[PDB]
């Protein structure tokens, strides 16, 4: 399983893109919906 | 004397009670087989007794004896030397009528084990500790009446107790129990006073520091480490005359079984080993050339099933027949085989290994080097027909002459089998029947390829990245990972399987597989190892890849609330107390503590209360099969605070005597603390303020109204709740008025009205929140008649 | 005409867009391989269209095509006949990277074959298609497409029909078209917009009802027929003899490889006469004047039978000149096709091998395989079985299978008895070695013990006792008995597993102890299926199966049922009620009758008088060790020389003859033996009647000297007992209205309603009763006067 | 029957010869894994 | 490398011959289960 | 498991000795202590 949402992902993205930064103009419907691999949760930081 | 009898060589009691009675024999020099006593009752076996047998060399065997107990048959037997075992054991009591073992003199079993079993009327066996009795704690005892709990616990008394399996339990008759000696005494023994017996003694000593039995050798009338007279049966020494007399007698007697004793190394051993020659003083001298052993076997075939079978080939260097290893026991039993068979050189016959569960390796053949004179069916000079795991291939030379089996070896890897095939010299002369086809290395693949690139840790998440390895054909089902807590890296793991990332046409721009094990405990350490899975090709077996086990430890976070009471040692001094929190989540750097004061009850300060009275392989293989078909078809060629460390207490002073105080406690593991922990207390007050300041004076009005004058103390935790007033007429009883703050306000002090005429003396006492204080100096008043 | 074009034999588009354009072809007569279109974009593939291809015989293959959709390439394709499959399928669209959607809103039926769309990394809208009305075989291997990762949102035209798939009622493949569902009675004939069934011989669709775009069986000419009566081509149409003989002469004149010299047989222009007839002057296949074999030679004397397309290479064959290997690696069993394609074989001149045949459960499709060892597998073997689902092998009977020369591993589902019987009947007795016999795991889960096992059966509502006869192995090896039993509602057979050691051995067979077990805590009235097994130690040279017991079904005894759930009572009339409830949670047996009672509950006594008028292997090495020891011992120590009613199958009833508003109580018992459950209770409050709510008798008046007025009426005591209070109204002449709330207490104080302190004038006063139901009818007014 | 295997031999040997019991100065391989005979069984009990 | 196995052949064949594509009137057994050569690979693409 | 006590066994003995009867002058310490086979629970009825 290892499924989580909200705060768990917002400080989980720090593990792979802590110093990279994130794009600003929904991650909820893209990552919270199921198990997330690196390629999906790193889409907002690159 | 300590040995009141001679030897009783090779006793064997069988059939009826006839024979036997062959008394005073302290030593046996052989085994003891009392068995097949089919018709007796305890009446026939109650008065007979042999109380003076103390030393049994090889083993004591009993098999289906109407016998109550051995406590009367062998009341004073101490040690079974166990030089020659029966199967693997020295005490085998097997299969109906009994009361208890007894044998309250037995102390040590040198080499062997105990195998009491299938005695349908046996109990009181789990109440014996074998640690101080048996050299090898690993004693097969099952299928006895004590298993079904039909026998209640009975112990004499009063008797000692030891710890077995973490349980402190008492330690075998109704009148005797174990004789525990101090650990420093070792096998020497001890007396009633605890004095260690002399070192050369064994088990028990008649007097301290001088013996019932001897640890190493006997000599004569004492116990010694080694006889200095110019060795018999590894336990005693005799003169040369006795040894040569036996040697001449048995060859004169033509009795089968004797070994013509030859002196070697000052020992009357059976025969000189491979390397010496027998003889005129018969001292074994080294051979003037090669002297083999060639121990012939029954029809050139023997079964090495246990220690007793291995001892048949001790000292042998050449086996004239075949050998099969058929150890069917749970215990590995590796040391004994090395001693018994390690001196072998080559097997002239064939070799076979079948159902050798106990074996983990095959190193005990420390000098097995070379024949194929005899072959297994199908013309084979070797065999392997579920726990074998490792020869150690080195300069150690093992080559075969002729002959060519490896089946059902789940724990044997393929690489070792192929290396054995190569070093054997069988290259170019083997068929697929010789090579392994049955399951080999099912759980012990031991991939020949190595696998980590990027590691990142967090208090709840850990990231691992490892280099991608592809099989020769881009077959790889994926990667399954195993990781579990390793507190001290002394390595059951969690199992997660991950499919590989998409293949990249450019090796430079590949995607490294990665994983995050989320929700892990902070500060905890774990051990991780990962594995690769490939499709099985029978003619193209591929192991895959392997990664070494690695240990990482999680980062720490805030700890939990400490689990707190405060007790005062003095009026102004208090002592704090608490217990460590439920989970530290890391070594606690310091316990931050605060102190605080809490106010009293404001309402009580003035108010008056004086009133009284294979599933997926076929799915993946089907996908690889199709693409092959497609290409083959569509490609046509051409507040003050303080820190506490490592202490669950503290002292705080300079506080009020009864005012409640508040303590705030923080547990911190970084110098990051936990949420607040709080506790209060109420110290013992002081009575200094409980006493009214200044004595009492009196005034009298015209209407016999009395007014008293004193000063109000406001120190005892604030406003005083009330006063207590006592007055008594001359020669009469006592009377009281409960004066509170309200009455004090109404009458501007304590006043007494309506009292009977006479002479009185009135005293006043303060009553703070602590209690009633000291009384004041009396004052008098009078009421006119 | 319904067929505006001719055939387009064997089209194959490859490399660049070059070639192709070979238009109007309604029928294809071959396959369609458009593949390896490596460089195109939807700009290159948008305007090109072939709207009049309706009939494809063998299969349509697309492999790595810059193509958006097929809805413009083949807008009017209806049926793939699938006479010659590609691998096992007629529609294989594989790895075509660029796409928008399948299209093909005209496709109706795939006769024989399947669909294998896969590995299209830009494909979705495929789970929104129902294949039940489209595909003959519902068992369509589609995986590894973009729709798997849910990256494509749902889009359907509109409005469109919907079916049920996997128990889910979901809509059924473009942005403007969806499935054309026809009535089930129409079968494959089709339907029109009005639902009229097309003519039977049509296929898929019809231009007009009851007369066709495609033909179900044969075409003849300009219509659809069951079979042409002109004096058959490619199983779908008929031609004159002249065309068939013209093709036969032309291809042998053209020397083109691949032609079959067509010979007429059974009024069909089939390729060649089968084994049993002879080719020819009107070329009608006549039966041979003697034995005529087939002997279909193979590539280097070896072929792989991996799927249907490989099996079709040997259809009609009777003798295989080379070897054969069966290598089916597919999930679906695929048994019927092999029987048709290979069942007519007689003997394999080469060797035989079977490897990795998951799909096979038995080996019966070789219905006439009888006899060679001319070629041998490595190790000199004319047979093979290498590696997991084979379960029966041949059905051994008068069916004769014997080998001439030559001489079983990884067969977990193959029993040893069948292998030994095959060895015996083969004639290999006395000429076999242990290598030929099975040494690998055979019958690991399919032992099928040759010994049979029950003696005493006893059942109870929570416990069942079973006793079975004790069987001992040849050497008294038996580890014990493990039992399996699970619920079998209809004996249509996952079971519970309990292992029991055998009882102590008895030296006398007459006085033996029968093993028994009690499975406790079972649901009453429930039925189960039980089967038991025996476990023995494994001896490699003395393999023993053990014993087996047939599966048996028993059903538990019943007990009391549960309380009936949610009882309510609703009144239909003032004196009539209708109770309601739904059956209890668990019946624990078919409910014989629902016992019901009825009861009455009293009113509130306090409210009757009180005034309220105010307002505002682990154990084998353990057991085998103990058998080893006793052998060592003996070999050494033995030296030789209330009214009620029952309701049945109804959740309702009617009760009448009750009070109009008094609450009633119902007691309900559920019983399954004629043994009931504990009480179930319910109440209700019916609609009252206003007859008693009206005061009996009109109101009269009396006037005293002090202007005090007394009124005289009779008290009704019928409406559920004592009346709580009265309501009194009075109004002065030409003025407003005034009221006095008269209760039982005031009635007792003044011996009736009395009015005091009223202003002088003329008044008229009325009285109304107010029971627990409410306010009733008013009474006749009476007047009083107050002096000024 | 006469398949004296395991604990059957010990319980049956005293129903064969008990007058002199059993001779002393194998058995399983010939009367436990197969069927023994009264011609050969009595030798093992003298 | 040159171990063109599976989906590698389709992606690599247009880096070998694309001028005439591929000849039409096997491949896996000789360039997928082993190592293929440029002497023999170009035949499969005409 | 299938362990029970009290009324469960007092009604279970009916299954094997319902019409046999039971001896009268503790079954709790003999049968309720662990799993009971037929030989143990039938001791009171025979």
């Amino acid at each position: 399983n290892q499924h989580l949402c909200g705060s768990h992902l917002v400080e989980a993205l720090y593990l792979v893109c802590g110093e990279r930064g994130f794009f600003y103009t929904g991650i909820v419907e893209q990552c919270c919906t199921s198990i997330c691999s690196l390629y999906q949760l790193e889409n907002y930081c690159n | 004397h300590l040995y009141p009898g001679e030897v009783c060589p090779g006793m064997d009691i069988r059939n009826n009670l006839t024979r036997l009675h062959e008394e005073n024999c302290s030593v046996i020099e052989g085994h003891l087989q009392i068995l097949l006593m089919f018709k007796t009752r305890p009446e026939d076996f109650r008065d007979l007794s042999f109380p003076k047998l103390i030393m049994i060399t090889d083993y004591l065997l009993l098999f289906r004896v109407g016998l109550e107990s051995l406590k009367d048959l062998f009341p004073n037997l101490t040690v079974i030397r166990g030089s020659r075992l029966f199967f693997n054991y020295a005490l085998v009591i097997f299969e109906v009528h009994l009361k208890e073992l007894g044998l309250y003199n037995l102390m040590n079993i040198t080499r062997g084990s105990v195998r009491i079993e299938k005695n349908n009327e046996l109990c009181y066996l789990a109440t014996i500790d074998w640690s101080r009795i048996l050299d090898s704690v690993e004693n097969y005892i099952v299928l006895n009446k004590d298993d079904n709990e039909e026998c209640g616990d009975i112990c004499p008394g009063n008797c000692p107790a030891t710890v077995i399996n973490g349980q402190f339990v008492e330690r075998w008759t109704h009148s005797h129990c174990q004789k525990v000696c101090p650990t420093i005494c070792k096998s020497h023994g001890c007396t009633a006073e605890g004095l260690c017996c002399h070192s050369e003694c064994l088990g028990n000593c008649s007097q301290p520091d001088d013996c019932v039995a001897c640890r190493n050798f006997y000599l004569d009338g004492r116990c010694v480490e080694t006889c200095p007279p110019p060795h018999f049966q590894d336990w005693r020494c005799v003169n040369f005359s006795f040894c040569q007399d036996l040697h001449h007698k048995c060859k004169n007697s033509r009795r089968q079984g004797c070994h013509q004793y030859v002196i070697h190394n000052n020992k009357c051993i059976p025969e000189c080993p491979s390397g010496y020659t027998m003889n005129s003083n018969l001292l074994c001298t080294p051979c003037l050339g090669p002297c083999p052993k060639v121990c012939h076997l029954l029809e050139g075939e023997k079964t090495i099933d246990s220690v007793t079978s291995a001892q048949e080939l001790r000292g042998c260097t050449v086996i004239n027949g075949s050998l099969i290893i058929n150890i069917r026991g749970g215990n590995n039993l590796a040391a004994e085989l090395e001693a018994n068979l390690g001196l072998i050189e080559e097997i002239s016959g064939y070799l076979k290994i079948r159902r050798s569960y106990a074996l983990v390796s095959l190193s005990f053949f420390r000098k097995l080097r070379l024949r194929g004179e005899t072959l297994e069916i199908g013309n084979y000079s070797f065999y392997a027909l579920q726990n074998l795991r490792q020869w150690d291939w080195s300069k150690h030379n093992l080559t075969i002459t002729q002959g060519k089996f490896f089946h059902y070896n789940p724990k044997l890897c393929l690489s070792e089998i192929h290396k054995m095939e190569e070093v054997s010299g069988t290259k170019g002369r083997q068929e697929r029947n010789d090579i392994a086809l049955k399951t080999n290395g099912d759980q012990a693949s031991c991939e020949n390829e190595l696998l980590f690139s990027y590691i990142r840790t967090s208090f709840d998440k850990i990231l691992l990245r490892w280099e991608p390895y592809w099989p020769p054909d881009f077959d790889l089902l994926g990667f399954m990972l195993f990781y579990k807590e390793a507190p001290y890296q002394n390595v059951s793991w969690t199992v997660v399987d991950i499919d590989p990332p998409l293949r990249s046409n450019d090796p430079k721009s590949q995607n490294h597989p990665g994983w995050l094990m989320r929700g892990l405990k902070p500060w905890t350490q774990y051990a991780i190892f990962v594995k690769t899975l490939v499709t099985f090709s029978d003619e193209r077996r591929t192991y895959g890849a392997k990664s070494d086990i690695i240990y990482v430890q999680t980062d720490a976070t805030n700890p939990s609330v400490p689990l707190p009471i405060s007790v005062s040692n003095s009026s102004s001094q208090i002592i704090l107390k608490w217990k460590p929190p439920s989970d530290p989540n890391g070594n606690i750097t310091h316990y931050l503590v605060f102190w605080e004061r809490q106010a009293e009850d404001s309402e009580l300060f003035e108010l008056d209360y004086c009133l009284k009275g294979l599933k997926e392989l076929e799915e993946s293989s089907f996908r690889k099969t199709f693409e092959d078909y497609l290409h083959n078809v569509v490609f046509v060629p051409r507040r003050p605070f303080e820190k506490v460390v490592n202490k669950e207490s503290l002292v705080i002073s300079g506080l009020r005597h009864f005012t409640g105080y508040r303590i705030e406690l923080q547990a911190c593991n970084q110098d990051r603390c936990s949420v607040a922990a709080y506790v209060s207390a109420r110290t013992m007050p002081e009575a200094k303020a409980d006493d009214i300041v200044g004595p009492v004076t009196h005034e009298i009005f015209e209407n016999n109204v009395v007014h008293l004058m004193w000063q109000e103390p406001k120190e005892p935790n604030g406003l005083i709740v009330l006063y207590e007033v006592s007055y008594r007429r001359y020669g009469d009883e006592e009377l009281h008025l409960c004066v509170s703050r309200k009455h004090f306000a109404l009458e501007r002090g304590c006043r007494l009205r309506g009292l009977s005429p006479g002479n009185y003396s009135v005293r006043i006492r303060a009553t703070s929140l602590a209690g009633n204080g000291s009384w004041t100096e009396p004052t008098y008043f009078y009421v006119t008649d």
